[PDB]
């Protein structure tokens, strides 16, 4: 922060160059640092980062020599008003849980993108920062082995992506979370989840307040995960692209109705609001679309006459919502199409 | 709020307007006393286009009803809905034309004509913003043929900027013997060229000949007809009262659908075809609504669709069929290397999707599109108007009242030149 | 539809005084044969004059053309039309072409023949709607003239042409061809 | 200092100029109702955010908008939208007829009633604001009104007020997201109208905002929605010039000194980076070489053009954000070296460049992350002659077989006005060439 060509044919007019330079040589108002690929391994002598740049709102120590997660720590110390920070790119060396609380008071947003951090290193280190929202830990590897106990509690948000190594039984673990309002699962190599705690129409008490979902590039291949999906008591969002079900082709659109009628609770997909108009035609082709298939398993107009078997209700429970919304499909909506000679 | 005033005169049209309100009045759910029963709020969102509110969440009708004989307005007057049209909106006087269009345009029509005027502007000073008059009258008779024509042009002088929209019946001498019946056909289409941007053609041989081969009926009477025709016009009108991706106002419709101003007659079609009494017998899909929209057999007029060029296409589905549906289906019927391929249903057509589905079907739909086809319904006219007009039969009526020979002519002269730009049209590169 | 109508009545009227003398017809048919061959490759003349080759065949005007085998008329025609049909993509151009083929089948000798096997071309082509429409107008045919296939393999054509779906993928339509290819004594086509 | 008011016309208008407020108020910190914790004064004249808004005596903030539209349908949802008690009722002006998708309409039949009310409203804002720079127009060429409306507005005010700028911001229609069949017409017939009443004018090809959004932004079908937060940001980096204490386009009158080097030619390209997600929010970081190099690239670019194919009159970098002069030179040396363009001779102005000390903003739940550092490249380029050549093919064509014209003639148009139009886009075209000439 602390310090003639031409393109073409032409000067380039480099106007209120000396502005910028005489706001950035005040260090003692510099609200925002980042220092990519600086060469930063240490933090030099105390007290003297405290006195110099006594108010930072965020850091971002990308692509640097720290060696150990003191020399992070120290710098931390100092940078009371530390609100973001990002330290990735790092092969840091974490303690045993000797990192003291308090000094990480107001860190708000916290990104570890590829530091080989393992699972029992993520608990000591977010030790001294309950108020921690957002924690990116992507391209890691990590293992969910154990479970929060007395940290992790208000983690906002928690990506995952870029680790090969997560299923249900590591997702359960992280289940019982209180505050949890995003979880990214992007290139992960999940293909299944189920919630055998619940039943058909009853809800789960894992992933309780997630509201916005992120399963992009995955082995989605069944509607089993769509169907599954439904028993989560909150979300009005979710990303499911790139996919074996929703791929780039032309016929992918009739999968997305599809996911509209799985889910009840669904206000918006792929970052696309999904008006009433949507969701009526969405339940209307998912209705129309198994009309053969509920017939064929049992079912009736007449209350009296009807028996579904435990497959049609495991694998569309909903139809028995859209039966009492839409009526059941007559002998006439079941022949849209037929061979003629 | 787009509201639209009717107009009805003539005792065809006043027959054919008290079943098109009666018929768009058991569809949205509205009793015969005048307050509202039906079972879904969509049937409110768009009650104000025809319907003022009245004290007493009362719906007063819009129709203006006007007849110089006191025959039909006594029987509107008490008829299952006649309680329902303002008292004061009926203007009639005792003798008619008696079949002249000289009488009921000059001497006789234009004796009410003030009081019309006087109605239909104080009915259009309560509403807040007025779109479009309407008009539905028969080009036969002389208070339906020349009263329209007098209305129409005294409207548009007070009233410009506003949308005029009439649905001309074409008599047939198989429904009617009268002899004076090819004059005022062509004096009122002289006059529904010049001073009209859209004209709904009803032809009453189409409707006679369906009466009497697909409905099988015995003697086909004149209910059977209005039946249709009230059909075709709650069918037409659908989105003018009804929600819809498709917000098609008057005006905007009648710019995409009507490229140039002297052609604007359409061919009004409606599917599946029923008649009084019984209907539900079989339930049709959409595949099989689509093969018989654009069938020569469900257009209410005596023209072949697929003998001439397409102008611009429209369609209108009522009932539990989805607009991506519908796209499918009109996706895979303007492509020949698709199955069941047709080439009469052309490209860029345009097409809707209603939820509340017509009285007594749960599924239905109607065509609006405009073919060249529609120039013979020109050309039948034309010939019965110049055997009769070169041994000066029947003018003397004419020339007495006031009017000549140079009205005639030129009149004449316009048919010819419309029915030559329309084979011309008809004969056009298709890119 | 009007002005055809009308114009199909008064050449038939026409058509009735010059139908038992041979040197009107051969005359009128050497006009048309020429008319056709100046309007060549012509969207303007070429569609409606072989519009009204098919009500002209179709009402029987011809006749007497019928009982001689290998007639040059029938040939010039023949040819002309497989030159105008040749590639034809428009389904309007088709459908007419496709009648005038069907209605050539009258005339008797290497013409009847050579004409079936252009039927058998538009059984496989790249739309089910012109397989479809050729199918129909075959079986048309096929009732219309008796004289044209034995009574011992009528059956079989006949059978072949009702339970068959001609808007099919061409993989199952292609052994129907083949089949009643070799009913009607029609040489395989090759592709 | 100078204040500026906003006019938005249209749909489209009215839709982006709703997004440009709330991405202003997230920025500066203006909370809904309109107040400011930071703010230490309570009139305005010594802050440097009073340009675009205006303060009061109760300490309430409204903005300089003048919002005007003919249907209801939008104006009301405006009205209870969540910044109910930000807008002032007599900003918001509604009509009671809808154009249709017509011209003649929006500037005879529904412009002449509206008219000598909006002049009214104009001058309560303009009375108040004691040096007016000019006028910011947000509009569309597809819709009717948007264009006839505004094209009316713009000449009455030409008389009045005629020593003061003029801005727009249109919005080129586009065959997928087309609304109306006449869209040719219009506006052909609104950039002849006012070719002469706009001295610099933004152009927003729906074709290529609809690509980024689907390509860099990863949606499926991104709504108008989605289409006007990401113009929003283009807009605030645009306005940045003038509501920041920067240096460069500080005055509207600077945008036609540093960017319209003939008067008739007012069609500059413009180009924002980066786009990244809201998913891939700490995923990579690109400094501003890689930002700045991404400027040259037609799928990053607003409008579908080929600058490649034509020379450069003049050119404008603007940075945000964590940036320094030293690494703005690694990018400018960069494009010198492996980039290469070439430069008009007899063209006055140049390249020039410009920083501001000021990150950018997003808005919560988002499609754009909060990014490190921006940049924006305004180049008035020839290359944009193509988008205007085959809006002249439709036209023709149309106008080949006069098909939608009488019900133009027929609501206070000639039929001369056509010829008109077309006469004058050749003659544009024409200049384009002329001006690119070896
Ligand atoms: N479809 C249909 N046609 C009708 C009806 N009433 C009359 N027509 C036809 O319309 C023509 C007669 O015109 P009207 O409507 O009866 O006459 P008007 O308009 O009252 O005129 P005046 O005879 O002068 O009193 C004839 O061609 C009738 O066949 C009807 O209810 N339905
Ligand atoms: N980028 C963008 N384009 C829009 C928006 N709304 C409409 N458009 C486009 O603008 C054209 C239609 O303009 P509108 O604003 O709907 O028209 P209007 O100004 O309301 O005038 P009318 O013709 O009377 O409806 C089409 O090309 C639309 O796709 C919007 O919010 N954003
Ligand atoms: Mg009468
Ligand atoms: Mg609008």
């Amino acid at each position: 922060y602390v310090l003639i060509v031409t393109i073409g044919n032409k000067p380039v007019e480099t106007i209120g160059f000396d502005s910028i330079m005489k706001q950035q040589s005040q260090l003692s108002k510099l609200q925002e640092v980042s220092l990519r690929n600086c060469a930063v391994s240490c933090a030099g002598e105390k007290g003297g980062v405290a006195e110099a740049c006594p108010n930072i709102r965020k850091v971002d120590l990308s692509k640097n020599l720290l060696s150990s997660w003191d020399e992070v720590i120290h710098i931390a110390d100092q940078l009371r008003h530390l609100e973001v920070l990002n330290v990735s790119e790092n092969k840091l060396k974490f303690p045993s849980g000797s990192v003291l609380t308090g000094t990480l008071s107001v860190l708000k947003v916290l990104v570890l993108n590829q530091t080989g951090i393992t699972w029992a290193e993520v608990l000591r280190c977010v030790a001294g920062c309950p108020g921690l929202e957002e924690l990116y830990l992507e391209s890691n590897n990590i293992f969910i082995s154990e479970r929060p106990t007395d940290v992790l509690q208000t983690v906002k948000l928690l990506d995952l992506s870029s680790n090969q190594l997560i299923d249900e039984n590591q997702l359960y673990l992280i289940a019982h979370l209180p505050r949890l309002e995003q979880l990214i699962l992007s290139d992960t190599g999940i293909s299944s989840l189920h919630f055998p705690d619940a039943g058909i129409g009853c809800k789960t008490s894992m992933f309780p307040s997630l509201k916005y979902l992120v399963v992009n590039d995955n082995q989605i291949s069944q509607w089993s995960f769509f169907n599954e999906l439904e028993k989560l008591p909150s979300l009005r969002a979710l990303s499911c692209l790139r996919n074996p079900l929703t791929k780039e082709d032309k016929e992918a659109e009739t999968a997305r109705l599809l996911i509209i009628a799985s889910i009840g609770q669904l206000k918006t997909l792929n970052k696309c609001e999904i008006l009433p108009e949507e969701r009526r035609r969405a339940e209307l082709d998912y209705r129309k679309a198994f009309g053969n298939e509920w017939k064929q398993a049992g079912g009736h107009k007449d209350p009296e006459k009807n028996r579904l078997s435990e497959e049609f209700l495991t694998a569309h429970p909903r139809y028995q919502f859209l039966c009492l919304k839409y009526g059941a499909p007559e002998d006439w909506e079941l022949k849209t199409q037929q061979p003629l000679m | 709020m787009r509201e639209i005033v009717h107009i009805q005169a003539g005792q065809c049209g006043n027959q054919i307007g008290a079943k098109f309100w009666e018929v768009i009045s058991d569809e949205h759910g509205i009793d015969p006393t005048g307050t509202y029963h039906g079972d879904s709020d969509l049937q409110l969102d768009r009650i104000s286009v025809y319907y003022n509110e009245a004290t007493g969440g009362k719906y007063v009708p819009r129709a203006i009803l006007v007849d110089l004989e006191p025959g039909t307005m006594d029987s509107v007057r008490s008829g299952p809905f006649g309680q329902i049209f303002r008292p004061d909106n009926f203007v009639f006087g005792q003798s008619g034309a008696g079949n002249n269009w000289a009488k009921g345009h000059y001497t006789e029509g234009a004796e009410l004509v003030d009081s019309v005027l006087d109605v239909v502007r104080k009915e259009a000073e309560s509403c807040d913003c007025l779109q479009g008059f309407q008009l539905t009258h028969s080009l036969g008779g002389g208070t339906g043929s020349g009263m329209g024509t007098l209305l129409i042009s005294k409207i548009r002088e007070e009233y410009p900027d506003r949308i005029m929209n009439t649905f001309s019946v074409v008599p047939s001498p198989k429904v009617s013997d009268t002899v004076v019946e090819p004059y005022n056909a062509t004096l009122s289409v002289h006059q529904l060229v010049e001073n009209t941007d859209e004209t709904y053609c009803i032809d009453n041989e189409a409707l006679y000949d369906i009466c009497f081969r697909t409905l099988k009926l015995t003697t086909p009477t004149y209910g059977d007809l209005n039946h249709l025709v009230s059909a075709t016009m709650s069918g037409v009108t659908t989105c003018l009262r009804f929600p819809g991706q498709l917000n098609a106002d008057l005006r905007k419709l009648a710019v995409n659908m009507v490229p140039f101003p002297r052609l604007h007659f359409f061919m009004p079609g409606f599917a599946p075809l029923t008649s009084r009494g019984s209907q539900q017998y079989r339930a049709l899909t959409v595949p099989e609504l689509t093969q018989q929209v654009f069938d020569a057999k469900n257009m209410m007029a005596a023209c072949d669709p697929r003998h001439g060029r397409y102008l611009t296409v429209a369609a209108v589905f009522r009932g539990r069929m989805s607009m991506k549906e519908v796209d499918e289906q009109m996706l895979n019927v303007q492509n020949k290397n698709s199955s069941y391929f047709v080439e009469w249903i052309p490209n860029n057509v345009k097409t809707a999707v209603c939820d509340i589905p017509p009285r007594g079907l749960k599924m239905a739909v109607t065509f609006i599109g405009n073919s060249t086809a529609i120039q013979e319904l020109f050309k039948r006219i034309s010939e019965q108007f110049t055997a009769m007009f070169r041994r000066k039969a029947f003018l003397h009526w004419y020339t007495g009242e006031g009017m000549d020979e140079m009205e005639f002519t030129e009149a004449e002269s316009n048919m010819n030149d419309l029915v030559s730009e329309y084979q011309q049209y008809q004969d056009a590169t298709a890119e | 539809e009007s002005t055809i109508r009308h114009s199909t009545q008064s050449l038939f009227e026409y058509m009735k005084g010059i139908q038992s003398d041979p040197q009107a017809l051969g005359s009128f048919s050497g006009t048309l044969l020429q008319i056709f061959e100046d309007n060549l490759l012509n969207e303007r003349v070429s569609v409606p004059l072989l519009k009204t080759l098919d009500h002209v065949l179709t009402h029987g005007c011809f006749d007497i053309f019928t009982t001689e085998e290998d007639h040059p008329f029938a040939v010039k025609l023949l040819a002309l039309c497989k030159k105008e049909i040749k590639n034809s993509k428009d389904i309007q151009k088709l459908l007419s072409g496709i009648a005038v083929f069907c209605e050539m089948v009258q005339f008797p000798g290497d013409v009847r023949r050579q004409a079936l096997l252009q039927l058998c071309l538009l059984l496989c082509h790249r739309f089910p709607l012109i397989r479809k429409t050729t199918a129909s107008q075959v079986y048309e045919t096929l009732l219309t003239y008796s004289d044209v296939v034995g009574a011992d393999v009528l059956d079989e054509v006949v059978t072949v042409l009702s339970d068959t779906a001609w808007d099919a993928e061409l993989a199952v339509v292609r052994e129907q061809r083949n089949r009643l290819c070799d009913l009607l004594g029609v040489p395989r086509p090759q592709l | 200092m100078r204040e500026c008011i906003s006019i938005h016309v249209g749909q489209a208008g009215v839709q982006i100029g709703n997004a440009c407020w709330e991405l202003y108020c997230l920025e500066h910190g203006i909370q809904p109702d309109g107040q400011m914790p930071s703010d230490k004064t309570i009139g305005g004249g010594d802050d440097s955010f009073n340009t675009f808004f205006s303060e009061t005596g109760a300490g309430k903030h409204v903005p300089r908008a003048v919002f005007v539209d003919l249907e209801p349908t939008v104006i009301d949802e405006v009205r209870t939208g969540t910044y109910r008690q930000l807008f002032h009722p007599e900003q918001l002006i509604t009509g009671k007829e809808d154009a249709a998708n017509n011209y003649a309409r929006g500037h005879y039949t529904i412009g002449k009633e509206i008219i000598d009310l909006v002049l009214d409203r104009i001058r309560k804002l303009a009375d108040q604001c004691t040096g007016l720079q000019g006028f910011l127009v947000f509009h569309s060429f597809g819709g009717g009104t948007g264009s006839g409306f505004t094209s009316l507005l713009m000449e009455r005010l030409s008389v009045d007020y005629g020593k003061k700028s003029k801005l727009e911001f249109s919005i080129y229609p586009a065959p997928q997201v087309s609304t109306a069949v006449v869209e040719p017409y219009n506006s052909i017939l609104t950039t002849h109208t006012t070719l002469e009443h706009s001295d610099c004018a933004f152009m927003v090809d729906n074709e290529a905002i609809y690509d980024i959004c689907r390509r860099n932004l990863d949606i499926e079908r991104p709504t108008y929605t989605n289409l006007n937060r990401l113009i929003s940001q283009i807009v605030s980096s645009i306005t940045a010039s003038l509501r920041f204490d920067g240096a460069l386009n500080v005055d509207l009158t600077e945008f036609q000194t540093n960017l319209v080097p003939y008067p008739r030619i007012h069609f500059p390209l413009a180009t924002y980076a980066p786009v990244i997600s809201a998913e891939k929010a700490y995923h990579e970081q690109l400094s501003v070489a890689e930002i700045t190099n991404a400027c040259f690239e037609p799928a990053n670019q607003m409008v579908k053009c080929d600058p490649r194919h034509g020379k450069y009159m003049a050119c404008c970098l603007l940075y945000r954000g964590d940036v320094v002069p030293k690494d703005v030179n690694a990018a400018i040396a960069t494009i010198k070296t492996k980039r290469s363009i070439q430069f008009v001779d007899w063209c006055p102005t140049g390249f020039k460049v410009g920083i501001n000390y000021q990150p950018p903003t997003v808005v919560p739940g988002g499609d754009l992350a909060k990014v490190q550092r921006a940049v924006c490249m305004l180049s008035n380029t020839t290359a944009i002659a193509e988008a205007w050549a085959r809006l002249d093919h439709k036209f023709d064509l149309m106008y080949a077989k006069r098909a939608f014209v009488h019900w133009y003639v027929g609501e206070g148009m000639e039929e001369g006005e056509f010829s008109e139009a077309r006469e004058d886009m050749a003659a544009l075209e024409k200049d384009y060439e002329e001006v690119g000439v070896d």
